[PDB]
RNA sequence: GAGAACAGAAAUCUCCAGUAGAACAAAAGGGUAAAAGCCCCCUUGAUUUUGAUUUUCAGUGUGAAUACAAACCAUGAAAGU
RNA sequence: GGUUGCGGCCAUAUCUACCAGAAAGCACCGUUUCCCGUCCGAUCAACUGUAGUUAAGCUGGUAAGAGCCUGACCGAGUAGUGUAGUGGGUGACCAUACGCGAAACUCAGGUGCUGCAAUCU
């Protein structure tokens, strides 16, 4: 090993002298690993902590049987079954009353957390494998009604789903290529990326009618994201994790948590961002204008992920150049470039306190950065192969990760 | 056979020597209170410490051979023989060795006012931490006898010479002070060995990070009286201080580059005389 | 072979010289020996600072700098001379491949064995030793 | 209450031994054994010295490392530790340095000739007329294989080979004892 | 090759903290001109490379529409890309392009049908790869290359593109500057030249002559220091390089205090390199003058530099006017007279 | 000591007694006690590099040994070894 | 004051024969579904506390019991031992001094204390 060169003898003589006397809510960072959890014999493709508690968690994989996990015991809990193809993606409802996942097969299957049994007949209609999912935010939802579940597929069509009737209340085919992702914003206007090098805001309130079509990327859009996505995903589940006493209380708490972040500038205008393969990223304010507020750029290779900070003050994105790049959340201005990964980054998840950002890459050793110091915090080796996915618990008590090693691993302070 | 090789490597002059082992030797005259003071001093010396239940009649000032023999048989270069007599009551003859040969000797008889560790507050005292030292008085840096006592206490209690240390391990601080200043040629004032448990509290008036310090004595308390002394011969002083020893205009530049330097000196250009070209001379002209 | 008999001087009788006829990793700090002391010769055209190491895992192949000649069979004095000759092991900068050993100490070098004969082509292919 | 401390003579510091020394004159009256307060003044002086040492030790640069799981002896990333300068207080050596080196009558002859140190590459060497390597030392040896062969084509020759091996071993032990003599 | 855990045994693994330390130290790499490298420690430079930037080269457009859809019988690119936002902006961009095109045409023999006469071969020197191979040989064989520069015009004597090769392929080489022929220029001019070139190279002053000469002792002490810096090498070779007729052979004869190398005013006197010894700890070397070809070589400027022998020029008279461009009229009047 | 078909003073088996005149390469000799002795399970290492000496003369950012120190190794739950 | 876990001193703590242990806490105990290992569920591993026992281990008390330990200005500043002087003698060696400085023996005493957390009529 090439150890750091020993200090010069003059440096030791200087160190011998007296020196440098001068009379003149928070999440604990993860720093340690946990026992591996054996499970289905296939590489994990996705993971998502339960919004209401870190003890529950679920992960997809190449095995058809999704496996919920009891993080407190690091043991399998009520393994899911029914799919006949790979579980390409998984997502929890913001209320937490129902789970949703997207199989490589066209079928989609809601699940009940209390037992893991499938919630009715599998959703169907897509001509190609599911790409992403986005539950409707609870604050938009009226009390006493289950949130709608957005869906997307490689064909590029999107079909809003009514979870109660298990039927597609709406459908669209405005994208000529695959929809890389979709998200349900809190303003009531849908947004989604596409492989056709185009983005199209949609107004679900107007029977799904389209209203705008962005067109600035030189290459296909990837991983569309919004500053409000954290509040829209957590479902008004504060870090304490207490369940609201009534559904109307849940609606009020969700509207309050959304207004707290939407009005950071004194006005309700959530920021939006869209990663692209052209080594560029663009801030977006679709309600304000059809053109980007700024053209973020600098990565030497295609960005693989983007994630707004929970407060929205900062933007960050994974890249194939092995150097995550922070950006300002208000204007997209460059801040600092993280480094250390030996291989292309895949995805990252912001800490609930916003002071840290867990990350993973094709290199077996996932890492987490302390954004406040703009420097690496602590490496997290242990995975035997690529860490395809990582996620942070909403309370911050624990972190989970998957990979090609077929050995799920949890992490906590 | 390999197990003997490890003991031989332990009994060898390593370039970075392991911390010297201690071997207290109770005396045939030793009083039970002296044995208690010995156990109290040994408790600070753990884990590098040893004991011998058998009583002994060692006379280090009259015959050093048995001490040199036991130091080799036990691989404990340090030694502290307990002793007592009608004159040298509660004697404590500390000893040191270089190569198992005698290096120096000094008497440190305990005062009657000694207090056992049990007669103090029962604060936690983690074993194996390196004690801090806080010597007091100018004589320690000048008087040869007090300098020898300081070097002995440092070699005995410094512990491992680690290149790095946690702040959490500073749970205690050894302390010593001479019994006042004395004019040259006066009898040496008795040494006052002391120990204290560290404490910390928020300052609010001396820096955002520096905490206020506080001390709570834990003992053992002792007030050694100086007696007979012996010093190494000068050749031993030279052999014992040699560095292991295991470059001009060269240095290891940061990033490991071995950048040199030419250090070119001043060079006046006025010594040179420009060629007297025909076009520069004023003797030729036209018009 | 492997030692051409170079001849020198107005009368080519002793010739006092030999020269390698095959590729060699002279090293970054070569600083050619003065010709009067120069018996062996490793001409720069035959030298190479890189080798086309291929990683059996993932099927990937990447051109990487050579680092050192570790073990040359057949009189490893050739390994002292840096000759590869279709089988010599050589250290390589594997950092481009993203290898990372357990414990977080990222790898940046790994052994590799040349396969193609350097004499028959200018490329220096090698299979990575996983 | 304040952590600040000062003396007319600045305290000497040795951060490598975690030691400090105070040259300031002691008060003979406070140190008298008869005084009931004698312990209190010594305790206050030790507290001031420890406060000065903590003010010095806290200023030292601290190491940091990202390694946290599977470190053999590395410090935890949450942990931080002072970079102690090497001690300035020289102390006597425990044992004389092992300077009793000897050429053993061979290194001089090697310097006198072109002989070079052994490659130290490995004991293993391929066996003749066999599909598997037979190490020459540290394991089943081909040199001892001659005793195991069913026929030698020539007193038993294997006993002569064992006698030659014992003769070489005794010659090596004799050369070692002869080098021990010097 | 016997099997072993080595070869499939790890060798160069390094902690990430050392990588972060080298990344933090990459900004402290600035070096004084007196400083000279002796060894470059092996580090994973590829991980420490890729400094922050905001350029983001062009995206791989071929992946979406490589050749067929963009054009050809299929011609699936029905519409132009980027959908220009407005006709008024279109007219503005067209007027701007027309103005830029007119400005480009404003920048500038065939009309009569005559063609320029073929260039004389003498100007090609020193091309033909011979002196270039000799230069590469003396550079590889020299522990410390040195580059002499004419005092009359050191900036025009520079052998650019070669110093970059010495910096890249052979970082250890020092390539110290030398400034000979100080006697032919005013001393303040040489002082300003050494002050300007001191930022990069020592630019030690010199005036070669077997008779009395300036700076021989300073250059000798500098060579002795460089030999002291390479005690492990067992000696330190040195090799003069520069433009033809730079006095390298004269500087070597001055360092030897003897007419060792042949020396003539004609640029080509140094037909081949020859080894030389002094103090037994260092070996002088020299190569024929190098002339890095470039389109800006401005042949007449090649002649004013002395690289070409004037005897072979087909039209010596046509170069006369340019000599007045440099020399002051008063000197040409006083000299001739 | 009490005993056990053949079996007795010497076979192998059982219970109560043992500071260990057990086997620890051992020599003066201190000493090993849930071992440093007996039984059972898993295993390479003559691995890589950083410096200071060693002679060499394609003397070489090491081309190779000696000593230094970091990775890697085997084991255990770990301390640690 | 009893007791469980971790301990410090390491026989004032160990060995032999009896007696007591009210309440509380080990332990003995009952079993082989499961993890687990032995020829043997004897030890080891596991099962709940169920049928019981203070019969043992264990905590205490007794004994002209065996060893051990403590301090006394007890031997004793004694014996032993280096030191000077021709002080006596051919001399070894003997009295005179201050140093280092014992032990057998004698006297009196004892047959475990002590820290942390917890619990108990
Ligand atoms: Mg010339």
């Amino acid at each position: 090993s090439t150890l750091i060169p020993p200090p010069s003898k003059k440096q030791k003589k200087e160190a011998q002298l007296p020196r440098e006397v001068a009379i003149i809510f928070k999440v604990k960072p993860v720093t340690r690993s946990s026992s591996a959890i054996a499970g289905h014999g296939s590489t994990i493709l996705c993971s998502a902590f339960a919004p209401h508690t870190s003890s529950r968690m679920v992960t997809g994989a190449g095995d058809n049987t999704a496996r919920i996990w009891d993080c407190d015991t690091q043991t399998p809990m009520h393994t899911l079954k029914g799919h006949y193809n790979w579980v390409l993606c998984v997502s929890w409802s913001p209320d937490g009353e129902v789970i949703a996942t997207g199989s490589m097969d066209n079928t989609i299957r809601l699940w009940d957390p209390k037992s893991g049994q499938c919630l009715g007949d599998a959703l169907r209609g897509h001509s190609k494998w599911i790409t992403s999912l986005s539950w409707e935010p609870i604050h938009l939802v009226k009390p006493g009604s289950k949130p709608r579940l957005a869906s997307s597929s490689k064909d590029g069509t999107i079909k809003i789903w009514d979870t109660v009737s298990r039927v597609c209340q709406y459908t669209m085919s405005g994208h000529t290529n695959s929809v890389s992702c979709v998200k349900w914003g809190g303003q009531g206007l849908l947004y989604s990326g596409s492989h056709d090098r185009t983005v199209r805001v949609w107004d679900i309130n107007s029977q799904g009618r389209c209203i705008n079509i962005l067109k600035s990327h030189a290459h296909w859009v990837n991983h569309l994201s919004l500053s409000t996505d954290y509040a829209l995903r957590i479902g008004a589940f504060d870090h304490t994790g207490k369940k609201p006493s009534t559904p109307e209380e849940a609606q009020k708490k969700a509207l309050e948590n959304y207004e707290k972040i939407c009005k950071k500038n004194g006005n309700s205008e959530e920021m939006m961002v869209t990663a692209s393969d052209d080594y560029t990223m663009f801030l977006w304010n679709p309600l304000k204008s059809t053109k980007p507020i700024a053209r973020m750029t600098g990565h030497q290779k295609l960005v693989n992920h983007v994630a707004f900070s929970p407060d929205g003050r900062y933007i960050v994105s994974a890249s194939f150049d092995n150097s995550i790049k922070l950006w300002d959340g208000r204007d997209g201005k460059f801040i600092s470039t993280f480094r250390g990964h030996v291989a292309s980054v895949y995805q990252v998840a912001w800490s609930s306190d916003c002071r840290l950002l867990v990350s993973c890459s094709k290199d077996t050793t996932l890492k987490v950065w302390d954004v406040r110091t703009r420097k690496l915090s602590v490496d997290l080796p242990g995975h035997k192969d690529e860490v395809y996915t990582v996620d942070w618990s909403v309370d911050g008590k624990r972190v989970c990760s998957g990979g090609k090693d077929k050995m799920v691993r949890l992490w906590t302070h | 056979n390999a197990r003997a090789k490890r003991a031989l490597v332990k009994r060898e002059a390593k370039l970075v020597e392991n911390v010297k082992q201690a071997l207290f030797i109770p005396g045939q005259s030793c009083n039970k209170n002296l044995h208690d003071i010995m156990v109290d001093l040994s408790a600070l010396k753990k884990p590098d410490m040893k004991r011998f239940n058998r009583k002994n009649d060692i006379h280090p000032f009259e015959d050093m051979s048995p001490l040199e023999f036991f130091s080799e048989k036990n691989d404990c270069s340090l030694m502290v023989l307990m002793t007592s007599s009608k004159k040298r009551k509660n004697n404590m003859t500390f000893i040191r060795t270089f190569g198992y040969k005698i290096y120096d000797m000094i008497e440190l008889m305990v005062a009657d006012n000694f207090k056992l560790l049990s007669d103090f507050k029962k604060l936690t005292f983690t074993v194996g931490l390196k004690p801090m030292f806080t010597f007091q008085g100018a004589a320690f840096d000048t008087h040869p006898v007090y300098k020898q006592i300081k070097s002995l206490f440092l070699d005995f209690f410094r512990g491992e010479s680690t290149d790095l240390q946690d702040v959490a391990g500073l749970q205690h601080v050894i302390s010593m002070t001479i019994q006042g200043d004395f004019q040259d040629g006066e009898p040496l004032p008795n040494v006052l060995f002391r120990v204290y448990k560290l404490k910390s509290y928020k300052s609010d008036q001396g820096g955002k990070r520096l905490p206020r310090i506080e001390l709570v004595e834990i003992g053992p308390r002792l007030d050694f009286k100086i007696g007979r002394i012996h010093t190494p011969s000068p050749d031993m002083v030279t052999e014992a201080h040699k560095k292991p020893k295991q470059k001009k205009n060269v240095e290891l530049d940061i990033m490991g580059d071995k950048l040199g330097r030419i250090h070119m000196g001043k060079q006046d250009l006025g010594k040179l005389q420009t060629r007297k070209m025909k076009g520069l001379k004023s003797k030729f002209d036209q018009g | 072979e492997m030692f051409k008999v170079i001849k020198t001087g107005k009368s080519r009788s002793k010739s006092w010289k030999r020269m390698i006829t095959k590729h060699t990793f002279v090293g970054e700090g070569f600083t050619r020996r003065p010709v009067k002391m120069e018996r062996i010769i490793r001409p720069s055209a035959l030298r190479q600072k890189k080798a086309n190491v291929t990683h059996p895992e993932l099927g990937v192949t990447v051109f990487l700098p050579i680092l050192a000649v570790k073990k040359n069979p057949q009189s490893p004095m050739y390994t002292q001379l840096g000759v590869l000759t279709k089988g010599t092991i050589i250290e390589v900068n594997v950092s481009e491949l993203g290898m990372v050993t357990a414990g977080g100490k990222v790898v940046w070098g790994k052994y590799a064995q040349v396969t193609n004969e350097p004499d028959r082509d200018g490329c220096v292919n090698a299979v990575l030793l996983v | 209450l304040p952590v600040t401390v000062e003396k007319p003579i600045p305290v000497v510091y040795d951060l490598g031994n975690l030691a400090a020394f105070d040259s300031n004159v002691l008060d003979k009256n406070d140190l008298d054994s008869s005084n009931a307060r004698r312990e209190e003044k010594i305790k206050s002086l030790t507290r001031d010295n420890v406060q000065l040492l903590i003010n010095q030790l806290l200023s030292l640069p601290m190491k940091t490392t990202t390694e946290s799981v599977g470190g053999t002896g590395g410090q935890s990333s949450v942990m931080t530790l002072l970079q102690l300068p090497d001690p300035t207080t020289d102390l006597p050596r425990e044992k004389p340095l092992p300077k009793a080196k000897a050429m053993t009558k061979w290194e001089k002859f090697a310097a006198k000739k072109g002989i070079k140190p052994k490659e130290r590459a490995g004991k293993m060497i391929y066996d003749e007329a066999s599909g598997e390597w037979v190490p020459k030392w540290g394991y089943k040896g081909a040199n001892k294989k001659l005793d195991d062969q069913w026929l030698v084509e020539v007193i038993d020759p294997r006993t002569l080979n064992r006698a030659e091996r014992k003769r070489l071993v005794k010659k090596n032990e004799k050369q070692q004892r002869r080098n021990m003599k010097n | 090759v016997q099997p072993d855990r080595r070869w499939f045994g790890n060798t160069r693994v390094i902690s990430q903290d050392a990588l972060q330390h080298f990344r933090s130290a990459l900004g402290e790499t600035q070096k004084d001109t007196y400083q000279v490298l002796l060894r470059r420690n092996k580090l994973p430079m590829s991980l420490l490379e890729e400094k922050d930037a905001d350029e983001s080269p062009k995206a791989r457009i071929l992946d979406t529409e490589s050749y067929a859809d963009a054009f050809g019988p299929k011609a699936q690119r029905k519409r132009p890309r980027l959908a220009a936002s407005n006709l008024e902006d279109l007219v503005k961009a067209t007027n701007e392009d027309i103005t830029k095109y007119e400005e480009k045409q404003v920048l500038d023999d065939k009309e009569n049908g005559w063609t320029s006469a073929a260039k004389e071969a003498i100007f090609s020197k020193g091309q033909s790869k011979r002196i270039w191979n000799e230069l590469y040989k003396v550079i590889d064989s020299s522990d410390v290359v040195i580059h002499v520069l004419d005092a009359r015009d050191p900036l025009g004597t520079r052998c650019k593109s070669v110093e970059e090769y010495m910096k890249k392929e052979t970082p250890h080489k020092h390539l110290i500057y030398v400034l000979n022929k100080c006697d032919l220029v005013p001393t303040w001019v040489a002082a300003a030249w050494v002050k300007h070139l001191s930022k990069e190279r020592p630019t030690l002053a010199f005036h070669a002559s077997i008779t009395n000469s300036f700076g021989k002792g300073s250059l000798i002490q500098l060579l002795r220091q460089f030999s002291q810096l390479h005690t492990d090498r067992k000696q330190i070779s040195v090799g003069f390089i520069g433009y033809p007729n730079t006095g390298k052979s004269s500087i070597i004869n001055t360092l030897r205090k003897k007419k060792v190398c042949q020396v003539a005013p004609i640029p080509g006197e140094t037909k081949v390199w020859q080894y030389i010894t002094l103090m037994k700890r260092i070996f002088l070397i020299d190569c024929p003058g190098i002339v890095p070809p470039s389109s800006k070589d401005s042949e007449e400027d090649i002649l004013f530099r002395g690289v070409v022998r004037v005897e072979h020029v087909t039209h010596p008279e046509q170069y006369i006017p340019g000599v007045l461009k440099r020399c002051q009229v008063k000197h040409l009047e006083r000299t001739y007279e």
